[PDB]
């Protein structure tokens, strides 16, 4: 084989130069832009190899953990942008410290609980900040946030009464949601919905009629899901479509044969990684967005009794994705991005991490199977692909909250 | 009046008219997380913005305010609601609120907000006289962007605005004919004005994209538009579509065709095609093609597509 010193790589493959955009001498805008990343991600891969040796790439845990440290506790005015958007920067920091397996000292722990129960709203639902109008946005990211948390201080903040009064608050006529009152809609509506209320147990029977067949009518020709019925197919959409299937428990009235064709071919053949639609450029989010629909599409078909399903592999190339992330996406400094010669921010670094982790590990019932690239340290907790936040964290918030009664319904 | 970046830009804490009512603090709690660290003037807005939200004040300088609070962070979804609710309370001139969206979508074209505030104001008005035109012009400045589209597609279907899209189509195609967002306009405008079942329009379609495809034959979005006008009916009842593939392979092998050609084979197989055992071969042999040589990256998916066809076809 080889020495445990060298890890022959995908992308370094000589026939993967083969891979290159062939754009048939007719350049446009999009060829144009395409042609500029590869040639910046050709450079990138080269200096991963010193002719037949290749040393194994290094998730640099460290340095993305102090990035984080930092960030959990204050931010410059550059994060003015980001005012409206604060509980989505706890979700996505605690999270990606969860999947470092960093531990969450008690004191930062309780501090984030007294910021979030700030930041809900006394109609129910959080906030992008103290005092803000609730949205579904920063109420998935508070929910999630504090069920990374786990205690039972953190899980007693949310006002579970109002959460679902707010909801319905929410309600259109035709399954979708608004994404706050008086707000606009879309499908990442209906997964902030399923996913909160799925996990704290206020489904009724009637919060959800009409979802999963609005859903599906946001499914388009290209296989992948729209924001909102006839619009392009996008990762991001796809990923918030599907998920809300699956915790409705109505991923079949979706055609997944297409929808499976559809993120498979989304993957770049050169770069590895994923990009959010067709003809549009790879960017280290998609490594969850798009691959974290692989698990849910192969529980979907398992459910079906698909005898064709592989019991050790998700159905995209795990081993280009990982080296896309650890050679194209991390910032030396800590914390990932988007792609080569972006700068870095908590979003990707939690959606490139959280990619990783679903391309190191295969679970399906008894059957797991590992594909560590690199170093062993690079292993990344699991990643719960509906929700996000780590398995063991989704089983004992559910369990938690199902003994409690959904707020005022028999 | 003034604007944040203006020379003449006084605090609100400092303004005259500002003096009766108190400024209200973000209370981020004793040991506060995520801590931005803002600048005096972002502070200044809000504390006085938090005021006039706390009070419920609907005023003309409460008004003029949203504005700055807007500059300073377009994405505050609280702002614009409130803004929304002034609009109404103080009988604002919509189409003057109009002509501010304009310019606040031109800087920042890929926000949710804007979009849906101009949604709002064209639902209150009635009136679409300006739309094509506008995001037209966001277009030609990003010919992709999400948002625009779909207020695109919005406003069209709203109004009946039909007439002349599928020529705008057309037009952009010509500029970048893989602009996936523009076929997925395309079949956006048809399906909803003649349909696919005509048969004419279908093979006018099926003879443009073929015809697209041999101008560039590795743009995926056109491979991807000429299956998703035909999937549904399912791609084996097209016969002559095969055979014209298959002339074109020998010098057009692309993953792409390969991999269409398994798609037919799929749905043949599926609909008691003549000759299953061949048709079965065909499309294993192909499989292995993809998967090993052709679309390596997709070898996970071409090995389960193998599994698949023999679960379902090997008799
Ligand atoms: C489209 N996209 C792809 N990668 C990043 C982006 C994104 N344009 C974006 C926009 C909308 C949504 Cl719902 C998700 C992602 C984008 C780009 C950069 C971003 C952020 C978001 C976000 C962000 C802010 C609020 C919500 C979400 Cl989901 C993401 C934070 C941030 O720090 N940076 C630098
Ligand atoms: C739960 C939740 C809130 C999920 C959100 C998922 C997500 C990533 C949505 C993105 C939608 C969007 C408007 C993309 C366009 O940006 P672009 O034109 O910059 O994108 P592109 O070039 O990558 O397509
Ligand atoms: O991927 C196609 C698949 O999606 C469905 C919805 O689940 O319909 C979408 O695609 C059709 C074109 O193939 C459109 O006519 C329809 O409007 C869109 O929602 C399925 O019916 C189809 O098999
Ligand atoms: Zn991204």
């Amino acid at each position: 084989s080889s020495p445990v010193w060298s890890e022959p790589l995908y992308s370094l493959r000589p026939e993967h130069a083969r891979e290159r955009l062939q754009d048939d001498s007719v350049e446009t805008v999009t060829s144009i832009e395409q042609a500029k990343v590869e040639e910046k991600i050709q450079e990138v891969f080269s200096s991963y190899k010193f002719n037949h040796l290749v040393p194994r790439l290094v998730l640099q845990r460290e340095k993305h953990f102090h990035y984080l440290k930092r960030g959990l506790r204050q931010l410059t005015d550059a994060y003015e942008c980001l005012d409206a958007s604060r509980p989505w920067l706890c979700y996505w920091i605690l999270h990606s410290l969860e999947l470092l397996d960093e531990p969450i000292p008690q004191i930062v722990a309780t501090d984030v609980c007294q910021f979030l129960e700030l930041c809900q709203s006394p109609e129910g639902g959080f906030g992008g900040g103290p005092g803000q109008y609730p949205h579904l946005a920063p109420t998935y990211a508070a929910v999630n946030a504090l069920c990374i948390i786990g205690t039972e201080e953190a899980y007693d903040i949310i006002n579970r009464e109002k959460l679902l009064q707010y909801l319905y608050s929410l309600k259109q006529p035709d399954g979708s949601f608004l994404m706050h009152v008086g707000g606009e809609v879309d499908v990442r509506s209906a997964y902030c919905a399923a996913s909160v209320a799925s996990l704290t147990n206020i489904i009724t029977p009637d919060l959800f009629e009409g979802t999963a067949e609005w859903i599906a009518r946001c499914q388009n020709w290209e296989g992948g899901i729209g924001g909102v019925p006839g619009m392009e197919a996008h990762g991001g959409y796809t990923f918030c479509g599907l998920a809300a299937l699956v915790i409705l428990k109505r991923e079949r009235s979706l055609n997944l044969k297409s929808l499976l064709q559809w993120v498979t071919s989304r993957q770049m053949r050169f770069e590895g990684g994923f990009q959010g639609r067709c003809n549009k450029l790879v960017d280290g989010c998609y490594s969850f967005w798009q691959a974290g629909l692989l698990p849910l599409l192969h529980r979907a078909l398992h459910a079906q009794g698909d005898p064709a399903l592989s019991m050790s592999h998700w159905m995209f190339h795990q081993q280009a994705l990982q080296e896309y992330i650890l050679m194209c996406c991390q910032c030396p400094a800590g914390g990932l991005l988007d792609k080569p010669g972006k700068s870095r921010d908590f979003y990707h670094t939690c959606y490139c991490l959280s990619g990783l982790s679903i391309a190191q590990h295969f679970g399906s019932g008894a059957m797991l199977h590992d594909v560590v690239l690199g170093v062993p340290e690079n292993a990344l907790q699991p990643t719960h692909p509906v929700y996000n936040i780590g398995p063991d964290k989704v089983i004992q918030a559910t369990t938690y909250f199902l003994q409690k009664p959904v707020p005022g319904f028999e | 009046f003034v604007s944040l970046d203006s020379p003449s830009y006084v605090l609100y804490r400092d303004r005259a008219e500002w003096a009766d009512i108190d400024p209200v603090p973000q209370n981020d709690g004793p040991n506060p997380v995520v801590q931005i660290i803002y600048s005096d003037k972002f502070r200044d807005v809000y504390d006085y913005f938090r005021a006039v939200l706390q009070r419920d004040e609907r005023s003309e300088r409460a008004f003029k305010l949203t504005r700055d609070a807007i500059e300073l962070n377009a994405a505050n979804y609280t702002v614009w609601h409130f803004r929304r609710v002034l609009l109404k309370s103080l009988q604002k001139d919509l189409h003057e609120e109009m002509n501010y969206i304009t310019a606040i979508i031109e800087e920042q074209p890929k926000n949710y907000q804007v979009w849906h505030h101009r949604r709002v104001l064209v639902e209150w008005l009635r009136d679409p006289s300006q739309e094509l035109e506008f995001i037209a012009d966001i277009l030609n400045q990003d010919a992709k962007n999400y948002h625009a589209w779909q207020h695109r597609q919005w406003v069209i279907q709203e109004f009946k605005l039909w007439d002349n899209e599928l020529q705008y189509v057309d037009q952009l195609l010509k500029e970048d004919v893989r602009n996936n967002s523009v076929w997925n306009q395309r079949y956006f405008v048809i399906s909803n004005t003649t349909g696919y079942n005509d048969r004419a329009v279908l093979e006018r379609e099926v003879q443009y994209t073929l015809e697209m495809i041999k101008l560039v034959p590795h743009n995926e979005s056109a491979w991807n538009y000429l299956k998703g006008i035909l999937q549904d009916r399912g791609l084996s009842k097209y016969p002559n579509l095969l055979n014209q593939l298959l002339d074109l392979q020998p010098s057009h092998s692309s993953p792409y065709l390969i991999a269409f050609l398994v798609d037919i084979y799929e749905d043949m197989l599926e609909n008691q095609c003549d000759n299953k055992e061949d048709i079965l071969n065909k499309a294993l042999e192909l499989c292995e093609i993809l998967a090993k040589e052709k679309d390596t990256i997709r070898k996970e998916y071409w090995r389960y597509i193998g599994r698949s066809l023999q679960s379902k076809h090997s008799t």
